[PDB]
């Protein structure tokens, strides 16, 4: 694997942590007091990292990420685990709040408790069909499952001494915690890991000393029960015998440095780290019902001393006819296990046999943690630095075109239903087959079930716009997509405000009175015929009008626009294809004409302010005649005969009868992926952006020279929004509540 | 004639819209009529001096910290070579007058010597408020000269 | 007759009419008359 890019900052030692997130931010640790500050990236925008104070006291030992996003929690050495939440929801400005303490130091994992959602992904022999049977639901349990049957969220930690810590979150917002011996026997837990037994989560507690010590599984329960948390210990089979000590090579490997089962969720399957200086011995083990004893499932062979250890975080079917066509159809990304050395080599594993997958032969990294569709690594180095290496699907075979299609496919369609994120499947989409990713993607969504398509019809074009900001032969699209986005959001949150008195007599909302009208029946080329086969009691409270104008006026501008690039004045092809030609967006934009007509009959201060040449031509009208021109060329399918020499005609005085706009366009920037290299790294800084390759888009707002007002900016998008809600108390509260949390494309905010 | 723009744009000063209201009103014509858009400074005295002073840092202390000691040691071949005179600059200088560092260490033994000092003290409390090394140091030169006689 | 000419981006320079009110089609501006036919002309050398 590549670097995908590396950077460090601008210039003893502790162990360090970093924890990938659903979404795409990464939490480092980074011990340079700036030793204990936690540091948030984005992962498509380095060189703009978040410095949370972290107001910690000991080392950041354990960092662990919500399996939902949203929540960091830090554990230090002194006790303090911390929950880290989004401050007024923006992904650079993070808030401490409620947490729990305990002053032994949390050397365990945190773990973060399991909703009852597991997954599974039937990885290649159903890579075909369907997305029920290729991403399925396993019916694993909750932990304390909840009063009333949806999981309860907290946190399990165990400290060194053996204490254990719940700490239940209780939807009213307290903490409720408590604490419990592991075993009556109280004795050094210095490595230990947390995972999740599918029935009813019994969660197991994994928990070794130092050396040639047994490794001393546990059992804990959670017990809400009366009003204060509970928490109950059985032992488990102890294994001891790392097998490392009984070659009568004694003390080759004393220490263990490493031990985290294999995947959380996934208990009954354990990897030891051994070791010692200038050396290592990793194995796996499984509980196998003989009663039940640990035995090993893989060994490997002597290996330079192992740095860091990083897990797979895909969830992957495990049975042998899945691996199987796994290992035909060369669907590796699940079945890996990245181990490095300190030598300075990264290796991966083959998760059930330990055998070498590949290498990286490239300082060490003591710190590496995957992504969730194990394409991407992230390695703190020891020196300061932070690279993010490509794994690819297929580990380097160049086996044929259509199965990298297949595979990125596959984990793309994951990535869609559990909505996860895709910047790790971005970094390997060759700049040549874009185009069929996206052709292929259409057909998808349209196979699928005409349910689940509503699910999707919003991340469909966020992935398509994405996946088209590459190859160069389609960045024209992206513009467009992104622009059919907010269309739809237009449409949704204006058909959505009409609120009758009426109801005549039959099931039809004014929003599908709307379009039956409009499309169905008048398609006259003329308005205020359209307004008059219509209930004009369309009436809202004349502030949210006057608050609507901002908005309206951009279908008005973009109206105009569309209008005004029929003749194709410009030699490629430019911003504001695909909206002729065919589109149904027309029929959308002419419904919200319509509806504009309708309210400005009611305030005239919200309407579209045209600036015209001639005085009274009551400019709406004229860009209705030629919206509904335009609209009746492109309903039936099959005519290029749409720019019929009347309308270019009437198109190209458009600038002689108004001012042609100049609006934003929001792609607003080309981010860091579109521009890696196919195999060159990218050397990067730290607060510096890469020196080369004010629109308020969510609100039209124009923001000045100069902002003067804090704003946030999508990440994936490119949007700038104001960050205040600046309008008055009397504002629409249907758009800035609607993207309060994650934008129309669906990434987070972040500040300027 | 400007009192009506004037009132009108104080009036909305401090509207979070303000800037949005100046867009659309103004941009679309102004668009349609014009088209689209060691302290170095004691460096410095040391640089400049006349070659007689000869003048080093002081190899006692560490002249890193805020305020550089100076060893100047006169020469010129009119004079009498007489003891060094060790400086001290209030790094806040300019505007702080250099200390020095008096000490019948020095100049007790003989007269030329104590001459020299009374000279030396007299005229520097003569020197106002806002001395410079090259005052110091041509105070210096003076005194040795004076005191010569 | 007042033509009116705009510099430009790398190349291009700009003829207008410069008698007609940018803002108006219909009114010519304070004194001087357009000048008919010139856009055929320019075009012409176009």
């Amino acid at each position: 694997m590549d670097l995908a890019y590396v950077c460090e900052w601008e210039k003893p030692s502790v162990p360090l942590a970093c924890a990938w997130s659903c979404r795409n931010l990464i939490a480092f640790t980074m011990d340079l007091d700036l030793t204990r500050m936690i540091h948030i990236l984005d992962t498509e925008h380095p060189w703009d990292l978040h410095s949370i104070p972290s107001e910690h006291h000991e080392a950041i030992t354990c960092l662990e990420w919500d399996q939902s996003g949203s929540r960091l929690l830090s554990a230090d050495a002194d006790g303090q685990i911390k929950c880290w939440s989004m401050a007024d929801h923006l992904a650079n400005s993070w808030e401490s709040s409620v947490g729990s303490l305990v002053e032994g130091d949390p050397i365990v994992a945190l773990s973060w408790l399991h909703n009852g959602v597991k997954l599974a992904l039937h990885v290649e022999k159903s890579g075909a069909s369907s997305f029920g049977e290729k991403f399925s639901r396993v019916k694993f349990s909750p932990s304390l499952t909840l009063f009333g049957g949806k999981p309860m969220e907290g946190w399990i930690a165990v400290t060194v001494s053996g204490l254990v810590t719940v700490s239940l979150l209780k939807p009213s917002g307290q903490v409720l915690t408590s604490t419990e011996s592991l075993c009556r026997l109280r004795g050094r837990v210095a490595l230990a890991d947390i995972a999740f037994t599918g029935g009813g989560n019994i969660v197991v507690a994994t928990a070794d000393g130092s050396s040639a010590s047994p490794v001393q599984f546990y059992k804990v329960c959670v017990s809400v029960v009366s009003e204060k948390c509970r928490i109950d210990t059985e032992i488990l089979p102890s294994l001891f015998m790392r097998c490392t000590t009984d070659l009568n090579r004694k003390d080759k490997f004393p220490a263990i440095t490493h031990l985290k089962f294999l995947a959380r969720d996934m208990s009954e399957q354990v990897l030891l780290c051994a070791s010692s200086q200038t050396s290592s011995i990793v194995e796996c083990w499984s509980l196998r019902k003989e009663i039940l004893k640990w035995r090993i499932l893989s060994a490997t062979n002597d290996l330079d001393r192992v740095s860091a250890v990083a897990l797979p975080k895909l969830p992957i079917s495990l049975t042998n006819t899945d691996l199987k066509v796994a290992s035909d159809t060369q669907f590796y990304p699940g079945l890996g296990l990245a181990l490095a050395f300190h030598d300075g080599s990264v290796h991966i594993v083959h998760r059930l046999s330990l055998q070498t997958m590949a290498v990286f032969y490239s300082v060490h990294l003591k710190a590496m943690q995957l992504s969730w569709t194990s394409l991407a690594l992230v390695g703190i180095d020891s020196h300061g630095k932070l690279s993010v290496l490509r794994l690819s699907p297929s580990m380097g075979h160049p086996l044929e075109v259509g199965l990298a299609l297949r595979h990125l496919l596959f984990l793309l369609e994951y990535c869609m239903v559990t909505g996860y994120d895709w910047w790790d499947i971005l970094l390997h989409v060759q700049p040549s087959m874009v185009q069929s990713l996206v052709e292929k993607l259409h057909e998808e969504y349209t196979r699928q079930t005409a349910a689940l398509q509503q699910v999707l019809s919003t991340r469909i074009l966020a992935m398509k716009a994405s996946l088209c900001k590459l190859s160069p032969c389609t960045v024209t699209r992206v513009c467009d997509y992104h622009t059919k986005l907010f269309l739809i959001a237009i449409s949704s949150t204006l058909k959505s405000l009409l609120r009758p008195h009426f109801l005549n007599t039959p099931d039809k909302s004014p929003g599908d009175r709307l379009t039956e009208i409009c499309t169905k029946i008048t398609d006259v080329d003329i308005d205020k015929v359209m307004i008059n086969l219509k209930t004009e009691e369309f009436v809202l409270d004349m502030n949210t009008l006057q608050a609507l104008q901002q908005l309206l006026q951009w279908v008005g501008d973009f109206v105009l626009y569309l209008l005004a690039s029929l003749p194709n004045q410009g030699s490629l092809l430019r911003p504001g294809h695909s909206f002729l030609r065919d589109g149904t967006s027309l029929g959308m934009l002419r419904e919200l004409m319509v509806v504009i007509r309708i309210w400005g009959l009611l305030k005239p201060s919200c309407l579209p302010v045209y600036t015209a040449t001639s005085d009274t031509q009551d400019s709406m009208s004229l860009l209705f005649r030629l919206l509904t021109k335009l609209w009746i060329c492109c309903r039936d399918e099959g005519p290029a005969s749409e720019p019929d020499e009347a309308l270019v005609d009437e198109c190209c005085l458009l600038p002689s009868q108004l001012l042609i706009p100049s609006l934003d366009w929001l792609p607003a920037s080309d981010g860091l992926v579109s521009r890696l290299q196919p195999k060159q790294p990218l050397r990067l800084q730290f607060g510096r952006a890469p020196t080369l390759p004010k629109i308020d888009h969510l609100r039209r707002l124009h923001l000045g020279a100069c902002p003067t007002e804090e704003c946030k900016a999508c990440t994936r998008c490119g949007c700038v929004t104001m960050l205040k809600s600046p309008n008055r108390t009397t504002a629409v509260k249907q758009w800035e509540q609607r993207w309060i949390k994650n934008c129309l494309c669906g990434g987070l905010w972040w500040r300027v | 004639l400007c009192q009506p723009l004037l009132d009108a744009v104080l009036a909305n000063i401090r509207s979070p819209v303000f800037n949005h209201s100046l867009y659309r009103t103004f941009v679309p014509a102004m668009t349609a009529i014009h088209g689209p858009p060691i302290p170095s400074v004691l460096q410095g005295e040391v640089a400049r001096l006349d070659p007689k002073f000869l003048v080093n840092l002081d190899p006692s202390h560490c002249s890193n910290n805020g305020t550089v000691h100076l060893i100047c040691k006169l020469d010129d071949k009119d004079l009498p070579s007489v003891p060094p005179l060790e400086l001290s600059v209030p790094a806040d200088y300019p505007a702080q007058s250099p200390l020095w560092i008096d000490r019948q260490w020095q100049y007790d033994a003989n007269p030329f010597l104590q001459s020299v000092h009374r000279c030396m003290t007299s005229r520097l409390l003569q020197l106002p408020d806002k001395h410079s090394v090259t005052a110091l140091l041509n105070t210096w030169a003076q005194s040795v000269h004076q005191a010569c006689l | 007759y007042c033509i009116d000419i705009y510099c430009r981006s790398r190349g291009v320079v700009a003829i207008r009419d410069g008698a007609y009110s940018l803002f108006d089609n219909s009114k010519l501006v304070e004194g001087f008359y357009p000048a008919p036919g010139l856009k055929t002309f320019l075009n012409m050398f176009v």
